[PDB]
RNA sequence: UACUCGAGUGGCGAACGGGUGAGUAACACGUGGGUGAUCUGCCCUGCACUUUGGGAUAAGCCUGGGAAACUGGGUCUAAUACCGAAUACACCCUGCUGGUCGCAUGGCCUGGUAGGGGAAAGCUUUUGCGGUGUGGGAUGGGCCCGCGGCCUAUCAGCUUGUUGGUGGGGUGAUGGCCUACCAAGGCGACGACGGGUAGCCGGCCUGAGAGGGUGACCGGCCACACUGGGACUGAGAUACGGCCCAGACUCC
C-alpha cells in the first residue's frame, strides 16, 4: 500500500520528520519514492512545511496517508482541497521571524546614549 | 509450530491444497481426455471436451486455483490442435 | 580541559611575555629550567611549533581544538593564518578580554564559564563561544555588580579597545561591528609558521 | 614501458609482506611460555637477553622478549603477547606486555610505568 | 452523468532498442548467425582507446547472411540462450 | 441476552519489520536501458453487477486409542467458509476479416464479425462497513541486456541439453526452462574451464590529486535462517519465530 509517511531523522531528542510517500511494506527509515514537506515538532508553531501539488498527486493516485500526516494535511488544506468538504481551510501558523541581528545591533547603538 | 496463526494456517493451507489438487487432477484428467479424443482422431468429441475444458479452466482460474494468463495458454493449444486436426 | 598551571614560564619559553610581571626572566633572559641560557640548535619546527604554542596560551585553547581553529581556517576562503586568527580572537573570552573587563584571557574564561555574560539574551557558560557578526554580549544583574566587573568599569582605561569591537554602556555591554581582519587582530605573533606547521 | 605494454600487462605493486602472522590480524595475543630462557644478542651487543617462547591462541609458537628489569614468569604461564622488533635478537618480532594475569608490573619503575606496567605509588 | 465504459491507457512511448553493426562470423547453426561488434573505449587509467571484440549471437529467420557479412542488428527479447538479437538487413554481402 | 468474550470456524496479516554475512566471482551488485515477453493483494478512480439453489463440517455433545505429543469415530450447528447453476459480452480462447503502427516476432484501434465460455457476500444502525468482474492509475516486483568493479596459466582446452532449430510442454512471462526429433555447433590467450578469496554499493580512511585500501554504524540491493533437499498455501515465500523428508545435535 502506497502511503504518505514521516520519516524520523534528526538527532536523539530532536525528531525532525521528513512527510515522504512509500510504500507500507517499507520501514521508516527506509527508501522514500518521493520527498514532499517537512514536520518539526520542537518549534512552539512546529514546523509544518509541504508541497502541495505533489500532496495532491499522491491521494488523487490513491496514499492513504498515516494518520499524523493526515492532521497535518488537514491543518494545510491539502486533505480539504483534495476532498472539498469546506474548499480549503488554510490552517496554517508559521513561527514568526524573530527581529534581525542587525536590527537589534542599531537599535543598542542607538541606547548607547 | 509454536504459533497459534501458524498452527491454524497449517490445516487452513492443507484444506486449500486439498482443493486445488481435487480441481487441477480433474483438469489434467478433462486434458488427457481431450488429447486422447485428438490423437485417436475423433473431432466432435474433441470439440465438446474442448468447450467443457476450456470451462471449467476459467472456473478454476476465477477460482483461483490457477492464472487466468494460464487458463488461456491450456485452452488455446486445446483450439489450435482440434484446428490442425 | 585547560591549562591551569603557571602562565610566566609559558611566555618565557616562547620569548615573547604576554602578560608581564616578573624579575627572572625580565633581568636574566631565559626559558624556563635550570637549562635556561643553554645553546639552541635552531629549527624551524622549534620555530613553528613556538608560534603555535604562543597562540594556545596566550588564548586558554588545546591543541585538539586549536586544530580544528586550524583546519575550519585552511577550508574557508582567504588566508588561513588570519582567518585563524579571526577565529581565536572572535572568542567570548578573548572579546571580553580585549574589552578590557578581565584584563587576561585567563579571567575572562573563569567569568564566561561562571555565567557572568550572556549573549543576545541566552546565557552562555561556553568560553569557546564563536561570536559573531551584530552581536551583543550582554552582563546578567548579579554580575554588573559584582566586584569584577566593578573592577572593569573602574579600570576600563588601560588597555586599548580593538576596532571591531566596543563597549556601550555603563553596564558594560558590547557590540560587535564586524570580525576582525589582521591589522584588527593586535596580537604579538605572526601566522604563516602555523600553518606551516599544521601542513607538515 | 608503453601504454599498450601497461594495458595488457599492468602494473602490479610489490607484495608487502605479511607480519606478526602469529597474531594474526589481531593486536596481542595470549599464550603459554612454553620456555623461558635467555639469549645471547648479535655481535656488537652482549647481554643476557630474556626470552620465552610461547605457544599462542594463533597454534604457533613463537619467541618473545620480555622487557623490563624483572620477570616472574616460569613455564605453564598465562602470557600476553605484543608486537615490537627486538634488533640485537634475530629471530624474534614479539614482546611479552604486562598486565598479563602473570606478568605483573616491573618493581621501581616510576618513569615509564604504562610501558612495564607498574601501578603508581601514592 | 456517468463516466467512461471505458479507460484508454496512456500513449507511453515505446522504448528505443539497441542497434549494433557487425561482422558475421558463423552461420553454421540454423536461423541463427554469430556477429562480431568492434566497440572502442578508453582505457580507465591510462587512456588509451582499446578495440575490443566482442560476439553476440542474432536471429535471420531465413539463411541469408553468411561468413563475412556486415550486418545491422536490434536486441530483442530472448529468443533462445544467448541469443538476444535480430537481423535487420545486410549491407555489405562478402 | 449479545454489552462483553475464552476456545473454535472464517477473513486479513503472518512474505513486511528485525538479524547474520555462511554461501555467491554471479545480471549478486552498481549504473543505464529493454519488456511488442510480464505479474501486481491492499490503495485510488471509472463502468457493470452483487441473481439463484444446495451440501457439509469445525466448535459443542457422546465417546475410543495413546505415557505424552496428538488423534480416530458417532451426533449436531452456522457463515463474507464450501459448492453448483444463471447473467457478464468490459474479460478469456479460437476462426475469418479491415485499418494503422511498425522495432521482426508482432502491437494498437476496449477494431469488426461468428462461435464457445468466465463471478459475486453479505453484515451493522452509524462519522456505516463491505463483495465480484472489468478499464485505467499508482506502488511493489519478475525476466533480459550493455558497461563497470579481485588474485591465479606452476589451471589451456571446456562443453553434448552443450549451441541452434522445429513441434509440443511449462511459466505470470521470453527462453534447453523441460522433452522428442533434427543440424553440429557454442566458449576459449580479448584468458574459456578450473583453483583461491570475497556479500555488492552509496559511502568510509588516506592522499595534492590520480590512485590505494576498506565495505563498521547509517541507508539501498542480494543471500541465508541447524545442514541439505522439497514443495504447499497464497497477490506475493530463501516462507527466521510455517509444513514434509533425510541427517547431526539436545531433550521427554
Amino acid at each position: 500500500a502506497v502511503k504518505i509517511k514521516l520519516t524520523r531523522l534528526g538527532k536523539i531528542r530532536n525528531p525532525q520528520y521528513r512527510i515522504i510517500v512509500a510504500d507500507a511494506r517499507t520501514r521508516r527509515d527506509g527508501r522514500a519514492i518521493e520527498v514532499i514537506g517537512r514536520y518539526h515538532p520542537k518549534e512552539e508553531p512546529s514546523l509544518i512545511q509541504i508541497d502541495s501539488e505533489r500532496a495532491q498527486y499522491w491521494l488523487g493516485v490513491g496514499a492513504q496517508p498515516t494518520e499524523p500526516v493526515l492532521a497535518l494535511l488537514k491543518i494545510t488544506g491539502d486533505w480539504q482541497k483534495f476532498k472539498g468538504l469546506p474548499g480549503a481551510e488554510g490552517t496554517l501558523k508559521v513561527k514568526e521571524p524573530k527581529p534581525s541581528k542587525l536590527d537589534l545591533f542599531n537599535a543598542a547603538l542607538a541606547e548607547a546614549e | 509450530a509454536n504459533i497459534k496463526s501458524q498452527i491454524k494456517r497449517i490445516r487452513t493451507n492443507e484444506r486449500r491444497r486439498l482443493r486445488n489438487q481435487s480441481v487441477k487432477s480433474s483438469l489434467r484428467t478433462a486434458i488427457r481426455g481431450f488429447r486422447e479424443a485428438v490423437d485417436a482422431g475423433d473431432k466432435d468429441k474433441a470439440s465438446e471436451l474442448l468447450h467443457a475444458t476450456s470451462r471449467k479452466l476459467d472456473k478454476a482460474a476465477s477460482k483461483g486455483v490457477i492464472h487466468p494468463n494460464q487458463a488461456a495458454n491450456k485452452k488455446s493449444a486445446l483450439a489450435l490442435a482440434l484446428n490442425k486436426l | 580541559a585547560r591549562y591551569t598551571g603557571p602562565a610566566t614560564r609559558k611566555s618565557r619559553r616562547l620569548g615573547v611575555d604576554l602578560v608581564g610581571g616578573d624579575q627572572s626572566f625580565e633581568k636574566r633572559p631565559y626559558p624556563p629550567g635550570q637549562h635556561g641560557r643553554a645553546r639552541i640548535k635552531e629549527s624551524e619546527y622549534r620555530q613553528q611549533l613556538q608560534e603555535k604554542q604562543k597562540a594556545r596560551f596566550s588564548y586558554g585553547v588545546m591543541e585538539k581544538q586549536f586544530r580544528r581553529y586550524y583546519e575550519e581556517a585552511n577550508r574557508q576562503p582567504g588566508k588561513t593564518g588570519d582567518n585563524l586568527l579571526r577565529i581565536l580572537e572572535s572568542r567570548l573570552d578573548n572579546v571580553v578580554y580585549r574589552a578590557g573587563l578581565a584584563r587576561t584571557r585567563r579571567m575572562a574564561r573563569q567569568l564566561v564559564s561562571h555565567g557572568h555574560f550572556l549573549v543576545n539574551g541566552v546565557k552562555v557558560d561556553i568560553p569557546s563561544y564563536r561570536v559573531s557578526q551584530y552581536d551583543i554580549i550582554d552582563v546578567k544583574e548579579k554580575s554588573l555588580n559584582t566586584l569584577p566587573f566593578q573592577i572593569a568599569r573602574e579600570t576600563a582605561g588601560e588597555r586599548p579597545i580593538p576596532s571591531w569591537l566596543q563597549v556601550v554602556g555603563e553596564r558594560q555591554r558590547i557590540l560587535v561591528h564586524q570580525l576582525p581582519e589582521r591589522a584588527q587582530i593586535d596580537v604579538p605573533l605572526t601566522e604563516q609558521l602555523i600553518v606551516e606547521l599544521y601542513s607538515k | 614501458p608503453t601504454i599498450q605494454q601497461l594495458v595488457r600487462k599492468g602494473r602490479r605493486d610489490k607484495i608487502a609482506k605479511v607480519k606478526t602472522a602469529a597474531l594474526k590480524g589481531s593486536p596481542q595475543r595470549r599464550g603459554v611460555c612454553t620456555r623461558v630462557y635467555t639469549t645471547t644478542p648479535k655481535k656488537p651487543n652482549s647481554a643476557l637477553r630474556k626470552v620465552a617462547r610461547v605457544k599462542l591462541t594463533s597454534q604457533v609458537e613463537v619467541t618473545a622478549y620480555i622487557p623490563g628489569e624483572g620477570h616472574n614468569l616460569q613455564e605453564h604461564s598465562m602470557v600476553l603477547v605484543r608486537g615490537g622488533r627486538v634488533k640485537d635478537l634475530p629471530g624474534v618480532r614479539y614482546k611479552i606486555i604486562r598486565g598479563s594475569l602473570d606478568t605483573q608490573g616491573v618493581k621501581n619503575r616510576k618513569q615509564a610505568r604504562s610501558r612495564y606496567g607498574a601501578k603508581k605509588e601514592k | 452523468q456517468k463516466g467512461p465504459k471505458y479507460t484508454p491507457a496512456a500513449e507511453k512511448p515505446r522504448g528505443r532498442r539497441k542497434t549494433a553493426i557487425g561482422y558475421v562470423v558463423s552461420d553454421k547453426m540454423q536461423k541463427t548467425i554469430v556477429v562480431e561488434l568492434e566497440d572502442r573505449k578508453s582505457h580507465p587509467l591510462y587512456g588509451k582507446i582499446i578495440r575490443t571484440t566482442k560476439k553476440v549471437k542474432a536471429h535471420d529467420e531465413n539463411g541469408e547472411a553468411g561468413i563475412g557479412d556486415r550486418v545491422s542488428l536490434m536486441e530483442t527479447r530472448p529468443l533462445s540462450a544467448t541469443k538476444r538479437w535480430r537481423l535487420v538487413e545486410i549491407l555489405e554481402k562478402a
